């Protein structure tokens, strides 16, 4: 915040709990990303290499063009989500 | 026997190597390396923000160097060849070769923002503007050292037939003014130790036959010098010739002796760099050779303190194995009061003539006055506890604030000296009248 | 006499100082072995050569004599990193020198370190060899001891405490032993 | 919700984060004294009032941030020198049960400064790396003796470092808890 | 536009100013794969900008085909772009669809200088340049070794006068300048300098010099020694001064696990001496094969004879060089002085740079570059297959890149293991070419074509093909005193049914004065412009071409019929 093994009560349960998470994540306390990373920030700037050809994409900081096996020198606070999604590696 | 040689501020010999430091100051340092029949020179800065470190090749074998935050000046003592390099690119460098008599050599060089100066073994002084236009020539004692800070210049001169001497001058663009001209210098000489000891440090004395380890202006333009005895001397009251006087403000040997637990770690040497207010910037060098090498070790910081202590007495007072020796509170308070007094006077003279640079130095002066009265109160209380009313009363005259005099009254009450309470209150009333007047 | 001490000192300083990047690999291995009661150390030739080629030269010239000195050096380090009793530790080696085919070994190779390969075809049962051993003197009934090590010994005949021509017998009741095994390579 | 490996303990990353909030002494190579820093979790005056080659005190994470670039140099702590480490090893050998009084962050800070600030020491670094190892080995012997006194009631420890405690935490607490359960079950 | 050595700082200042914003990726680097010097240069630059906190992207590129594609897709807020290792010979404004009017932001009323929203910077020592790039092309900004200013007065004049000119006088003038430019164009290729060397001068100017930078400098430079010996020899003295300058005091102190050193000492033109064995070092050396004819037994016996006279037992010469006995190791430097003369082999002796770090053992730059190259070559309907192959070759860029780090020596050892196998496989093809006498001796040039082999796939990569060519060229250079000729080498592929073709120069022996120039470029170009044949030209090195199976013979027929050879 795929389904076939879950029982139908569990299938609706998961949806209910997702609604709850986004309700907490919205409103007050929105400034801290409660579903974000739990590892303390070590460095501002990192070098990341391009693992999957997702093409051109948009993000809150800006726009990226993920040319397969190109390398970026960029701030971690931006690309943390793309690393979690799996388009990028830290090298 | 003595012989004339070149010098530059805090250089090093080559030693066994093909490289050396030419000079050092608060701004930076210069080094060079020999490459068969040519030399390579490198210029370093501590303000990495303000300046760029750079290098270039010398074919002529310069042996003289002088640095400021505008440029660097280079010279050759035998050939008379010289070069000046601004730090900027815009003003291109320029060179000249100076006449020399047979066997004459350049001993030192220095430069202000607009003046260039050269001195020789045969006592000739020559001067030029920042574009090499000659201004004047003069004949003096032979010069052995030079230094400058903005328009203020400080010189040292020596002769077999005229002794050791110094000069102080200010090359104002409004007018040039002399404050002292070849007046006698009380510095400690090294020759006896060089002639008798045969310590295998002879190369340093060949490299520096005067043994003047370094000299520079303070962070507030006071003239300062570091002696062959490893002591720091400062000239006070230079603005007033009937009051001008030389002051010994720090002995490095005494510090290492205490630091070692009262031991003789002669393997340790101190290399001075610059004076920042009350604190010496220096390198702590260990081993055979009493000067640093490459890559440059990091500097250290050390405070000045008045020479008051005695080794044997402090050993007796003291009596884990290297623990630094413990000192009587009387010595500590006495030294603080003397140090506070000297510091306050020098700062006061600076403010009286040149004002504040930054807008807060008066607060430091207030802190020094507080420390001064505080130290005196401890010494006063000791005299009262000894029941020496005469000495306690004499000390009470030297306190400044009535807060301290009130504390002295309480101290006298604890000492059960109503006579001293009376006489202090007489003094407080007299000083209150003087404050009312 | 002094050479036996300088060599031991050298291998002792080898174990205490060999870093590659930031880990003292032989100090760590020696400690981690003791915790599981494994008394041995697996040294690699290339690291020994990198540290100091002279030590490897001595080892390569006279292995029968020098291997025991390195083993006792290991024991002296093992005590410092674990005690504020232990047996003598076994030294084990790894190498990448050129393999010799088994058919080419000859009189030029006697008492040299050799690397080879083949197929094991037979294995003996285990048998007992002595390391620390105690002695009784038949006439005077004095007693002493000896320390064997297994590199290329017999009972002595210098009688002590006349005491006779061959008076020594073994006290098996107060002596120490180790395992030994034979193999065949084809 | 929270990961399984963070239910009862701190990871070494969090230990590094905790240590990074301490102050440290530096020499700056630039003057900031007359924009301004405007921090919200620390003092702001020190960074706004720097003068080149004048010693000053700042938090460690900013100190490492500056030392990343030319702008700064870090003074080593006084305990991190050959003389002091020699004395601490001698204390460790002399008193076979007490732990020597090293600071609570000694391991973490040593292994940060040796990586980020190898150039700013006065002693040769290849000797410090040996003496740190000697201290850790002796302390590990003393720890292994102490695990024979786990009991139903309590234990006292002194001068044991944060990272050293955190290394042992899940073992000591678990075995001690089970001894407590076995004992109280007989009372009830 | 071009800049001189005296003005590199200014471009650097302009770049820092122009690519300032943190909101976007304001700086992009385009780098040619399959070139070592380019690699090293890029490395250097990356470190510099890292220090300066400049957000940036690095993209490897194969060729012109890929270049256009990559250029096309660029965002407008990309204020600066760098072209490393290619492009100086071609009008860039013609190659791209450049209208300057689409990129001028501001025209300085005072200078007449047009400030563009996208600036293109170029680094390449290939010569001669496309003149527009220097003179006309304002967006294009290239660096030169004063070569342009020093030489090109008549040509500069010709270009401007010809441009300005747009009846007897007019005809004479136009003919004149036509002549000048025609004379300058169409001359054989040459490459004059090191990329990494230039950058090192800039680092010198800024004040960023250190051993990590100097070693990169050496690495880059070293790559030239095989092919453009002259260049290397020009550059070399500078390196000695730097190495002697930056090496610390208190030299020859005792080791420590942290001690790093860089030093000048002997090196030998022997293939990977400090790895494998002494015998293999001689046996696979590219120079020794030409000097002693190792493709046959009357050559191999000369090598056995040499070791027997030198006093080295032949069974120890084959031992791994690390484990070889210490006495031979220290006596080898004198043994060569007494024995190489009798075999005409004295050129083996020379000086080079060696580096060591802690306890892990020495390596020389000459060995390092072979490891790098090997990793480039072998690291791990028709258009799709071409695409897949070209994409695989780009991954090896990063497999090489990551081996420039002292923390990853594990990867470097793998590179060395691959280098040995590559040279083995090359030698086992060279002997077959010579023994079956497949070299065809045409009057104007030498022709060789591989129709089959043990595994012909290894020659599908350009680099490997070049290594084989370099083997054959030494053999041809020493086999007879006469007839220094151009050579053409080709290899078939069963999947494409296309021949990969390379055009190769002669060269003078090591021990012996203007340089020669590769003329195949113009030749290939002209036949391509004329021909019916199905062909490809997209490689940065124009000396390399591709053609379908049936069309090789008519193309070569038209080529030999041409006077351009
Ligand atoms: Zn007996």
């Amino acid at each position: 915040n795929d389904t076939n093994n879950l029982s139908h009560q569990e299938q609706e349960y998961l949806k209910e709990y997702c609604d709850l998470i986004t309700d907490l994540k919205s409103g007050d306390l929105v400034d801290i990303d409660l579903s974000g990373s739990l590892v303390p920030p070590s460095d501002v700037f990192i070098d990341v290499r391009v693992l999957k050809d997702a093409g051109e994409i948009q993000t809150e900081y800006g726009v990226f063009n993920l040319i397969k096996d190109s390398q970026f020198f960029v701030r971690q606070s931006d690309v943390e989500r793309l690393i979690q999604q799996g388009y990028l590696q830290k090298i | 026997k003595f012989r004339y040689m070149p010098f530059s501020p805090a250089g090093t010999p080559f030693g066994f190597t093909d490289r050396r430091y030419l000079t050092m100051n608060e701004v930076g340092y210069v080094s060079t390396v020999k490459n068969s029949e040519q030399y390579s020179i490198t210029v370093s800065f501590f303000d990495v923000g303000r300046f760029r470190e750079y290098h270039f090749e010398d074919l002529f074998g310069y042996d003289l160097c002088f640095l400021n935050e505008k440029g660097t000046l280079f010279g050759q003592s035998k050939t008379g060849q010289i070069q000046y390099r601004p730090h900027d690119s815009i003003h291109s460098n320029w060179t000249k070769i100076i006449p020399l008599q047979a066997g004459e050599r350049i001993t030192s060089v220095a430069a202000t923002p607009v003046r260039v100066i050269v001195g020789t073994s045969l006592g000739y002084f020559r001067s030029f503007n920042q574009f090499g236009v000659p201004f004047a020539v003069e004949k003096t004692s032979p010069i052995v050292a030079l230094t400058a800070q903005n328009y203020r210049v400080f010189s040292v001169h020596y002769s077999q037939f005229h002794g050791l001497s110094y000069s102080l001058s200010e090359l104002g663009t409004s007018s040039k003014r002399y404050y002292k001209r070849e007046c006698p210098l009380p510095m400690s000489l090294p020759n006896i130790n060089s002639d008798m000891k045969k310590d295998a440090n002879l190369d340093y004395y060949n490299f520096n036959p005067m043994g003047i380890k370094s000299l520079f202006f303070s962070s507030y333009g006071d003239p300062c010098i570091f002696g062959s005895d490893n002591t720091l001397l400062l000239l006070s009251k230079w603005r007033s010739p009937e009051e001008s006087k030389w002051l010994p403000i720090l002995d490095s040997n005494m510090e290492i002796w205490k630091m070692s637990g009262g031991k003789e770690t002669t393997d340790i040497h101190v290399w001075p760099l610059a004076l920042a207010y009350d604190t010496l910037n220096c390198i702590l060098v260990k081993g055979k050779h009493i000067w640093p090498e490459f890559p440059l070790p990091l500097p250290s910081e050390m405070e000045i303190r008045m020479p008051v202590f005695v080794k044997s007495k402090l050993l007796e007072e003291n009596k884990e194995e290297d623990k630094e020796i413990q000192i009587p509170v009387s010595m500590a308070a006495e030294e603080e009061y003397l140090r506070s007094k000297v510091l306050s006077e020098l700062l006061t003279d600076t403010l009286e003539n040149d004002g504040e640079m930054y807008g807060n130095e008066n607060e430091v002066l207030a802190a020094l006055n507080g420390a001064y009265d505080k130290a005196l109160l401890r010494l006063f209380a000791s005299a009262c506890s000894d029941q020496n009313v005469e000495k306690a009363l004499s000390l009470a005259h030297e306190l400044k604030q009535d807060r301290a005099l009130t504390a002295a009254v309480k101290i006298s009450e604890r000492a059960e000296l109503p006579s001293l309470v009376k006489k202090i209150n007489n003094i407080r009333e007299a000083r209150y009248e003087q404050q009312l007047k | 006499d002094d050479d036996n001490t300088e060599i031991i000192k050298s291998f002792k300083n080898f174990i205490l100082e060999f870093r590659l990047d930031s880990q003292f690999i032989y100090r760590d291995q020696l400690r981690n072995n003791i915790l599981v009661k494994n008394y041995s150390l697996t040294v690699n030739m290339e690291h020994l050569i990198g540290y100091n080629e002279d030590i490897y030269k001595k080892l390569s010239d006279e292995p029968s004599d020098i291997i025991p000195l390195f083993e006792t050096a290991i024991t002296q380090v093992a005590k410092r990193i674990s005690i504020l009793s232990l047996p003598t530790f076994q030294l084990i080696l790894n190498s990448n020198a050129n393999q010799i085919p088994l058919r080419d070994l000859d009189s030029e190779h006697v008492s040299k370190i050799v690397r080879l390969s083949g197929i094991i075809i037979s294995t003996s049962v285990l048998s007992s060899r002595a390391t620390y051993l105690s002695i009784m003197c038949r006439n005077c009934r004095h007693t002493t001891s000896i320390t064997i090590n297994n590199f290329n010994v017999s009972l002595p005949r210098s009688c002590l405490s006349n005491c006779g021509p061959d008076p020594y017998i073994i006290i098996h009741e107060s002596s120490k032993f180790i395992d030994q095994q034979f193999l065949k390579l084809q | 919700s929270l990961p399984a490996h963070l239910q009862q303990t701190f990871s070494p990353e969090e230990i590094q984060f905790i240590v990074e909030n301490e102050p440290i002494k530096i020499f700056p190579r630039i003057t900031t004294r007359q924009t301004r820093w405007q921090l919200i979790t620390t003092d702001d005056k020190a960074l706004n009032n720097m003068v080149a080659m004048r010693s000053t005190e700042v938090v460690l994470w900013i100190a490492l941030l500056l030392k990343q670039q030319s702008k700064c140099s870090i003074v080593a702590p006084q305990w991190l020198t050959t003389k002091e480490l020699d004395r601490k090893i001698q204390y460790e050998k002399t008193h076979p049960d007490r732990f020597s009084e090293l600071p609570w962050n000694w391991l973490v800070l040593a292994r940060i400064l040796f990586n980020k600030a190898k150039d700013d020491f006065h002693d040769p670094i290849h000797e410090l790396r040996g003496k740190i190892q000697d201290l850790r080995e002796i302390r590990q012997i003393k720890v292994l003796k102490g695990l024979k006194y786990l009991n139903e009631s309590h234990l006292q420890l002194d001068n044991l470092s944060l990272l050293e405690i955190n290394e042992l935490r899940p073992f000591i607490t678990e075995i001690m808890d089970k001894l407590r359960e076995i004992h109280t079950a007989s009372l009830t | 536009m071009y800049y001189g050595i005296s003005q590199f700082s200014e471009a650097y200042n302009k770049i820092l100013r122009n690519s300032s914003s943190h909101s976007s990726c304001q700086l992009v680097i385009f780098v040619s794969c399959l070139n070592i010097d380019a690699l090293c240069a890029t490395k250097m630059l990356s470190l510099l900008f890292k220090k300066q906190l400049v957000q940036s992207q690095i993209v490897p590129i194969f060729g012109y085909s890929e270049l256009r594609r990559h250029y096309s897709q660029l965002d407008d807020n990309i204020n600066s772009l760098l072209l490393v290792g290619f492009g100086g010979v071609i009008d860039l404004e013609a190659f791209l669809e450049i209208d300057p009017q689409e990129y001028v932001i501001d025209t300085d009323e005072k200078s007449g200088e047009q400030s563009f929203r996208r600036d293109i910077y170029v680094l390449d020592a290939h010569r001669p340049w496309n003149l527009d790039n220097i003179f006309g092309s304002q967006i294009i900004q290239c660096f030169d070794d004063g070569t342009v200013d020093d030489t090109l007065g008549e040509q500069k004049e010709a270009y401007y006068k010809l441009l300005e000119l747009d009846r007897k006088q007019r005809k004479k003038q136009i003919h004149e300048y036509e002549g000048v430019l025609e004379e300058y164009y169409s001359q054989g290729t040459t490459v004059v300098n090191s990329i990494s060397a230039q950058i090192y001068s800039l680092l010198s100017a800024i004040g960023e010099t250190n051993l990590s930078n100097l070693w990169l400098n050496i690495l880059g430079t070293t790559s030239l020694d095989i092919a453009y010996a002259q260049v290397y020899n020009r550059l070399y003295p500078l390196l000695q001064d730097e190495v002697k300058r930056l090496t610390p005091s208190s030299r020859n102190s005792v080791k420590t696990p942290d001690t790093l050193t860089l030093n000048i000492q002997p090196d030998y033109y022997l293939f990977l001496l400090r790895h494998s064995s002494l015998y293999d070092s001689f046996y696979y050396s590219n120079y020794v094969n030409a000097k002693l004819s190792l493709w046959n037994e009357n050559g191999k016996k000369r090598l056995h004879k040499m070791f027997a006279r030198m006093g080295i037992p032949l069974s120890t010469a084959q031992e791994t060089w690390l484990y070889m006995d210490h006495s031979i190791k220290r006596e080898l430097g004198i043994i060569f002085d007494k024995n190489l003369d009798r075999y005409g082999l004295q050129d083996i002796i020379r000086d080079g740079f060696v580096r060591t770090l802690g306890y892990r053992g020495s390596i020389s730059a000459s060995e390092f570059v072979e490891a790098l190259t090997a990793l480039l070559e072998v690291g791990n309907n028709s258009a799709q297959k071409l695409t897949n192959l070209r994409k695989r070759w780009v991954s090896n860029f990063w497999l090489s890149w990551d081996a420039l780090d002292d923390r990853k020596v594990e990867l470097l050892n793998r590179g060395i293991q691959l280098a040995q196998d590559l040279q083995r496989a090359i030698f086992n093809t060279g002997v077959a070419i010579l023994e079956k006498k497949l070299i065809k001796h045409l009057r104007i040039y030498r022709l060789c074509v591989l129709q089959d082999g043990p595994d012909l796939d290894l020659y599908r990569n350009p680099l490997t093909l070049l290594r084989l060519g370099n083997w054959l060229i030494e053999c041809c250079a020493e086999s007879e005193d006469k007839q220094l000729l151009p050579m053409v080498l080709a290899s078939i592929d069963e999947n494409t049914d296309t021949y990969l073709v390379a055009g190769l120069t002669p060269r003078y022996p090591r021990g012996l004065k203007k340089p020669i120039l590769n003329n195949f470029s113009m030749a290939f170009q002209q036949i391509t412009a004329e021909t019916d044949a199905k062909v490809r030209i997209d490689n940065f090195e124009s000396s390399i071409i591709e053609i379908r199976r049936e069309d090789l013979s008519p193309f070569l027929e038209k080529l030999t019929l041409s006077g351009l050879l």
